[PDB]
RNA sequence: UCGCCUCCUAAAAGGUAACGGAGGCGCCCAAAGGUCCCCUCAGGCGGGACGGAAAUCCGCCGGAGAGCGCAAGGGUAGAAG
RNA sequence: GGCGACACACGUGCUACAAUGCCCACUACAAAGCGAUGCCACCCGGCAACGGGGAGCUAAUCGCAAAAAGGUGGGCCCAGUUCGGAUUGGGGUCUGCAACCCGACCCCAUGAAGCCGGAAUCGCUAGUAAUCGCGGAUCAGCCAUGCCGCGGUGAAUACG
């Protein structure tokens, strides 16, 4: 079952705090952070695979899980690309790995961002989910800087069993999500 | 850039101070940027001369080393054919 | 699953101001300059400066010469 | 760098003295 | 070594490598390593980790630099936004701030020539 | 203009003419074929670095308005996709 | 207030794009001129501009000035780079009643364009061209990179 500090920190701190803040009557009504899915919009690989593979192993290093290529649904002559064409990587991670990633995310990567005054508090879904943009990917501890070729980023989706975007606003706030007030 | 002087017009201040006890009216002109922004009477308007007319400039903190006439451009320019 | 992904080893990692754990990832231990959960920059707040205001200082710098006073 | 105000050479050219060109000894 | 917001300069003298930061220049450079007590002519190649830590701790603190002071500088120009002075309008029109000659020259703020012809 | 396909004229079976009203065909696919196993669209509203009316990503809603190599009709996700 | 405006065009120039070069330290070698309603030695504060003192000098007596290129030493190692200094933020100083339009310096931080110039176009035949600094006039100050002078090191080539 491994261990993971953030995982524990959820159970023996963040968990009871929610039952006090919101007064859930059932052990399941409580918001449970599950499924974090990383996505990279890779137009950069409009016509390149050796620039896509380099983005693959890069992603595999920070999540410990191979990403899968996504392909264009249609065709847009307005900005090249046809039906096929590997345009975008994406890796889904839930359980254990989702926590090990979420720790290094909050407790290493996010502060390594230039300036960085805190995650956006309006960036909430309305159904209890959160998303956040990232520029440089070198902010991850497993990335060694002197081994990159291009500064490609990623979108991150954090899904949560909360109803409102308040119960999630709370759930993540407890886990260590800096919200720029 | 003065340091031990740091001056304002005596005549601008005479008119400004004797019209500062317990309140006033914003009707107050001048003829000299030469002065300085002057704290107190911040909620005031000083019609500064730009060479042609008296432009009502308004003080709302924020300004200090900028005397007056910087808030009173003397030229117009506006455009060059375009 | 088998025969593709990188493996995840135990915990150890060096921060530029103190300590960090978890790690896993791929590397046994890595170095991190700008620490996180520690304290600097929005972690307890360390107001480096304050960015001077003119209402305060410049009214007391230009006003330091209180010769124009009254 | 005859126009850089941070050299003994630029300070010569400008004429003036300072930190990057002291008034001798 | 990721000193402030940057890390780039390797094998090239710490008194010089320091310069490669918005906020350091040349004077604060040797001032920082004499106050931290480090040899200026060193390799910059990740030498004694301790010297690097002390350097980082002093430099990154003390005075504002990198993206933070760029924000402050830009904000000092934003000062003359509101209903600002004459100097603000010069930042508005894109013309030289210090009242210089604009009949010719001033290309560093105006930009390359546009040529009207008539 | 001349042969073939689709819709209307066509009068609720079929068929039905005019130098009547509108469009297509003279190909294509060794996968776009066989079978077994899986999966479900278009859109709309939110959320998300570069990234916009559309690229990929998350979240709800969405019974078929998508798709089905090309005209049109029929058919179709309890699949033909 | 304006002559200092600025989408632009031309003239004369200054500073450069670097290693026969740049930075720092040390250490030499001039001429021609100017100054007691000034030049201001030497101390003191100051990173510095400069401020406090204060001696000498109606000046081949005292002061402006140490000339700089040079030499020695050491550091960069060819990279928009310790080349380049524009532009911009901030902090100061001095003259002046006052320096926003529109002053010169000093200091911190930024460090742009430029890696040598299209068609065209200029100067110079011996201390000459090039390169290096120095003085003076105007002048409270200064937008002088100008003008008028002074000396330092010192080419190339002229068949015709
Ligand atoms: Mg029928
Ligand atoms: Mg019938
Ligand atoms: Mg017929
Ligand atoms: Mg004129
Ligand atoms: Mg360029
Ligand atoms: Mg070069
Ligand atoms: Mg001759």
């Amino acid at each position: 079952p491994l261990d993971v500090a953030l995982k524990r920190k959820y159970y023996e701190e963040v968990r009871p705090e929610l039952i006090r803040r919101f007064g859930y009557q059932n052990v399941w009504e409580v918001p449970r952070l599950e499924k974090v899915v990383i996505n990279q919009g890779l137009g950069e690989a409009k016509e390149d695979a050796r620039i896509l593979e380099k983005a693959a192993q890069e992603l595999a290093l920070i999540t410990g899980q191979k990403p899968a290529v996504t392909r264009a649904k249609k065709s847009i002559s307005n900005f090249k690309l046809r039906k096929g064409m590997p345009i975008g990587l994406r890796v889904t991670l839930r359980r254990d790995r989702m926590w090990i990633f979420l720790e290094k995310l909050l407790n290493v990567a996010l502060p390594r961002i230039r300036d960085f005054r805190g995650l956006n508090p309006n960036s909430f879904d309305g159904r209890g989910n959160y998303n956040l943009g990232l520029r440089e990917q070198l902010i991850f501890p497993e990335i060694t800087y002197d081994m990159v070729d291009a500064l490609r980023g990623m979108d991150i989706a954090v899904v949560t069993t909360a109803e409102t975007d308040e119960e999630a606003r709370a759930l993540l706030e407890l886990l260590g999500f800096p919200f720029r007030k | 850039s003065l340091k031990k002087g740091v001056f304002v017009d005596d005549h601008l201040l005479e008119k400004v101070l004797e019209l500062n006890a317990k309140g006033e009216k914003r009707l107050i002109k001048t003829w000299s940027r030469r002065s300085t922004i002057v704290p107190e009477m911040v909620g005031h308007t000083i019609a500064v001369y730009n060479g042609k007319q008296h432009v009502p400039v308004y003080i709302t903190e924020n300004m200090v080393g900028h005397k007056l006439g910087e808030f009173a451009p003397t030229r117009t320019y506006r455009g060059h054919g375009k | 699953k088998e025969g593709i992904h990188p493996k995840l080893v135990p915990a150890r990692i060096i921060c530029g101001c103190g300590n960090v754990i978890e790690t896993y990832s791929t590397k046994p231990e890595i170095y991190v300059e700008v620490c996180s959960k520690c304290h600097p920059f929005y972690t307890g707040q360390q107001r480096f400066v304050d960015t001077e205001g003119r209402v305060e200082r410049f009214q007391r710098r230009y006003g330091d010469s209180y010769r124009k006073g009254r | 760098g005859k126009g850089d105000r941070r050299t003994r050479r630029g300070k010569i050219w400008r004429g003036t003295y300072g930190k990057y060109r002291p008034r001798k000894k | 070594a990721r000193i402030a917001g940057v890390e780039i300069p390797r094998n090239k003298r710490v008194d010089v490598a320091l310069t490669y930061i918005y906020g350091i220049g040349k004077a604060r450079a040797k001032e920082a390593l004499e106050k931290t007590g480090i040899n200026p002519a060193t390799r910059v190649k990740d030498l004694t980790e301790a010297e690097v830590v002390r350097l980082r701790e002093y430099v990154e603190n003390t005075w504002k630099l990198e993206g933070e002071l760029r924000a402050e500088v830009a904000a000092n120009i934003k000062r003359l936004m509101d209903i600002g002075c004459y100097r603000g309008l010069r930042h508005r029109r894109g013309l030289p701030v210090r009242g210089q000659r604009t009949r010719t020259n001033a290309r560093t703020r105006k930009g390359p020539r546009k040529t009207v012809a008539g």
